[PDB]
């Protein structure tokens, strides 16, 4: 999987980091 | 340079931080355009150098609260804001902690992992305790 | 008055439950104005 | 499972750095909040999923 | 229709200046000696 | 049974290097959320029948009356652009749900 | 200094494909490693541009056939010359071209560019001409037969001076020059290029963009145009050059900008 600021558009972080998802996995 | 300002360049009115670009423009060009077709850089018409334009730092303000049925004490998150920019505005600090989510103010960072209570984001949560 | 009042006003309630609640966005204010234009060169011939 | 959380300053998007555009935007009232409640509703759910 | 408070502003001007008396305008009259509000409510009455 | 299992998991690694379409569902979700933000940004460039898209081109040359006419098209068009993006993102959120 | 020649030098005109020539930077804006869709007056890809060739006088002692005709100018023009010896030295543009109203003169004399907008009474072949090597070991302009009058000049410009010469050699046909001319809402615009080549016959197949060179607020109706060829009332010698003309059209183009923000490739959406 291969993956705006000044227009008021903002990307919020997920609650579980990709480390926490590695832990649950 | 390196300050948030209301600019005008040859009639290009706008607002943001100005900065010295590494981008080279060929001699006939005067504005720099991002993929979005939005302006992102400009040439200085007096000392012909290319300048990056960057937004004046901004973000949501979220208030983290226990119930009013519990307390008046609250914490504030400035979402995606770097702590070094909130002194401009609680800018006394005394309790300030910087995270992937932005700058959190009025909350005490504690190494002890508890169960999540109020979700802040980026692995962080908050709660009301002794 | 304070961030707590700002949430009471955002929620239109004198008591606010537990949680995290959004309020009006923070934004660094423009410190000064700046104007950049070409060097003034060819004046109209008023000496004539 | 999820998608990117997105949140928007409806004022900065419509009217960035203009008080005039802000005062004209007030003529439409609560629509900016209605949008932000909806994008917040999406964004919160992405954690739940 | 009925009104809460009412005023007559009375004055003499040049026939050409009547335009500057409209709301949201500019020129030496509008700028420096008689301004109407943007939310102005009333009637402008003018005659030679 | 173990040798088949061990060989099969090897084929998962080999396959995921090989095919570009494999993760296609996830990539299509990223591509749609990205396309919609870039679409929403590009709508800022549209005139909506105003004399300019740039707010201060309208304000700098006009009075409070003619500016209100012109700016009220841009407010109409841009609010219609957000109500579009948020409708798409709500509908798209139900697919992700 | 305004006398013409009797014989009607008007004669031929050929057809060829402008394959992917006449692309130009549409706006003064940097974009990089990115593709952009734009609509403007562009020269259509593979379109039938006209070749004003100069046929070799196999039978005869000099330039009998030697035309510079009035051509229409609608949506703006793409013009290109294959030209050793600096033969193409300007253009006339406007409506009537007879002093009944205004017109534009563009000239590159041996010393500077000049651009001027007046009710010119243009000579029936407007041109320039030179004295060559004449004891000084220098080249010096002397002939300037372009108009008998220039009554009302509402715009005038001359560049800072330069010393024009032809110097340095390779024997094959060596230089492609290209110009785009547009008139937009009272502003005339010139975009141009020069690039090295080695080719015998046709408009070189390949790709380069034209840079904007100059913009002028002239306001006039350009309906039509003419060029200007170069060398005291009759008898003269002319050197060899040939040129191509096409008319732009309003067409959507997709442009590739490389990392350096230079137009590297293009696609015509039609
Ligand atoms: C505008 O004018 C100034 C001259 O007054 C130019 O800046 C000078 O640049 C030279 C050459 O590097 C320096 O030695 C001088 O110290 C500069 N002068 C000043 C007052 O700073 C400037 O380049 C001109 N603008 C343009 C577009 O050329
Ligand atoms: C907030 O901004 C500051 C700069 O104002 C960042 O501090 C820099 O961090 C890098 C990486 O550690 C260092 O190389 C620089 O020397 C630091 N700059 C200064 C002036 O100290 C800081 O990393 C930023 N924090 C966040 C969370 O974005
Ligand atoms: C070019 O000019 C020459 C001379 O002016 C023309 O030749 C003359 O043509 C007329 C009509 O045929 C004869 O009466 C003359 O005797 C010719 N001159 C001589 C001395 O032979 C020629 O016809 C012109 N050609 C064109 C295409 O205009
Ligand atoms: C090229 O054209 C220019 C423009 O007409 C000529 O410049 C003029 O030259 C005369 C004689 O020296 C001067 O009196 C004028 O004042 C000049 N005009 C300007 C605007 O500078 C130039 O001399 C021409 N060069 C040649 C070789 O013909
Ligand atoms: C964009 O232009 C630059 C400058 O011409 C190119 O960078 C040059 O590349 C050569 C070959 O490696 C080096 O010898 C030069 O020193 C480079 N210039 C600089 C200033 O570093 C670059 O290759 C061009 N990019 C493309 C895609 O054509
Ligand atoms: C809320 O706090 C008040 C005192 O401020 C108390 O009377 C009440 O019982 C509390 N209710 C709950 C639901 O905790
Ligand atoms: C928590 O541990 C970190 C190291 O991981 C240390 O820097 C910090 O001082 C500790 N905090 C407390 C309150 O002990
Ligand atoms: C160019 O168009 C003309 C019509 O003006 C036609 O007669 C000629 O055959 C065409 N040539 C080419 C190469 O398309
Ligand atoms: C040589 O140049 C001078 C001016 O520099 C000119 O007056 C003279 O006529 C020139 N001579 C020839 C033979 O061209
Ligand atoms: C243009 O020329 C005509 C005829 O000579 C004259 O009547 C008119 O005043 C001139 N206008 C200007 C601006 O020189
Ligand atoms: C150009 O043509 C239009 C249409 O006739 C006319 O209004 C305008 O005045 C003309 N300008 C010139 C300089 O010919």
């Amino acid at each position: 999987v291969t993956l705006q600021k000044f227009n008021g558009l903002t990307v919020l972080p997920p609650l579980l980091t990709d480390e926490m998802i590695a832990q649950y996995t | 340079k390196n300050k948030c300002v209301n600019f005008n360049f040859n009639g290009l009115t706008g607002t943001g931080v100005l900065t010295e670009s590494n981008k080279k423009f060929l001699p006939f060009q005067q504005f720099g355009r991002d993929i979005a077709d939005t302006t992102d850089a400009v040439r200085d018409p007096q000392t012909l150098e290319i300048l990056d334009i960057t937004p004046c730092s901004f973000g949501g303000v979220s208030v983290i609260t226990p119930g009013t049925n519990t307390s008046n004490q609250v914490a504030v998150l400035y979402q995606g804001v770097n702590c070094t920019e909130v002194p401009v505005a609680y800018s006394t600090g005394s309790n300030v902690f910087q995270t992937r989510a932005g700058c959190l103010i009025g909350a005490e960072y504690v190494n002890n992992s508890y169960e999540c209570d109020i979700p802040i984001g980026a692995g962080i949560c908050a709660s009301y305790q002794t | 008055l304070d961030p707590l009042s700002e949430t009471k006003c955002t929620l239109k309630s004198f008591t606010v439950e537990k949680g995290i609640y959004q309020t009006s966005n923070f934004r660094v204010q423009p410190t000064e104005s700046i104007v950049r234009f070409p060097n003034i060169t060819n004046l109209c011939p008023f000496g004539e | 499972v999820s998608m990117t959380k997105t949140s928007v300053d409806c004022t900065m998007y419509i009217c960035g750095d203009s008080t005039e555009c802000s005062n004209l935007l007030l003529q439409y009232g609560s629509f900016c909040t209605q949008l932000n409640r909806a994008l917040t509703g999406i964004a919160v759910e992405q954690d739940k999923n | 229709l009925c009104f809460t408070n009412v005023y007559a502003d009375s004055f003499v001007i040049r026939g050409d200046e009547v335009r500057q008396i409209a709301p949201g305008q500019t020129g030496t009259i509008a700028d420096y000696n008689y301004k109407l509000p943007d939310d102005f409510t009333g009637c402008v009455i003018a005659w030679n | 049974i173990a040798n088949q299992f061990n060989s099969a998991i090897g084929k998962i690694q080999d396959s995921l290097s090989s095919t570009a379409s494999a993760l296609g569902k996830l990539q299509d979700v990223v591509n749609q959320n990205a396309q919609a933000l870039n679409t929403l940004v590009k709508q800022l460039s549209s005139n909506f029948g105003a004399i300019s898209s740039v707010l201060n081109d309208i304000l700098s040359r006009l009075d409070k009356v003619e500016a209100e006419v012109q700016i009220d098209r841009l407010i109409t068009g841009r609010l219609q652009s957000l109500q579009t993006y948020v409708t798409q993102q709500l509908i798209r959120a139900a697919e992700i749900r | 200094q305004c006398v013409n020649f009797t014989n009607r030098t008007q004669l031929p005109s050929a057809y060829t494909n402008s394959f992917t020539r006449g692309v130009y930077y549409p706006d003064k804006v940097f974009r990089s490693s990115v593709l952009h869709s734009t609509q403007d007056l562009f020269l259509p890809f593979f379109s039938n541009v006209t070749w004003f060739h100069a046929i070799h006088v196999s039978g005869t002692n000099g330039t009998k056939r030697f035309d510079n005709p009035v051509l229409p100018f609608n949506d703006g023009v793409y013009f290109a010359s294959t030209e050793k010896s600096n033969i193409i030295r300007g253009w006339i543009f406007g409506t009537t071209l007879d002093s009944k109203t205004q017109s534009l003169l563009i000239v590159n004399n041996a010393t500077n560019v000049v651009i001027k907008v007046c009710e010119f009474q243009f000579c029936n072949y407007p041109f320039l001409g030179v004295y060559y090597h004449k004891n000084n070991k220098s080249w010096m302009e002397s002939e300037f037969r372009v108009y008998s009058s220039a009554n009302n000049c509402t715009f005038e410009y001359v560049s800072q001076p330069f010393l024009m010469d032809l110097e340095g050699k390779q024997g094959n046909f060596k230089n492609l020059s290209e110009f785009v001319f547009k008139n937009i809402d009272g502003y005339f615009k010139i975009y141009s290029k020069h690039t090295p080549i080695n080719l015998v016959r046709d408009l070189p197949q390949g790709f380069s963009a034209l840079e904007p060179l100059v913009d002028l607020p002239i306001g006039i109706n350009i309906t039509r145009f003419q060029t200007l060829l170069a060398l005291s009332s009759s008898g003269w010698t002319a050197g060899a050059a040939a040129y191509y003309v096409g008319y732009l059209q309003p067409r959507t183009f997709l442009l590739k900008y490389n990392e350096n923000g230079t137009i590297t490739d293009a696609v015509d959406c039609a």
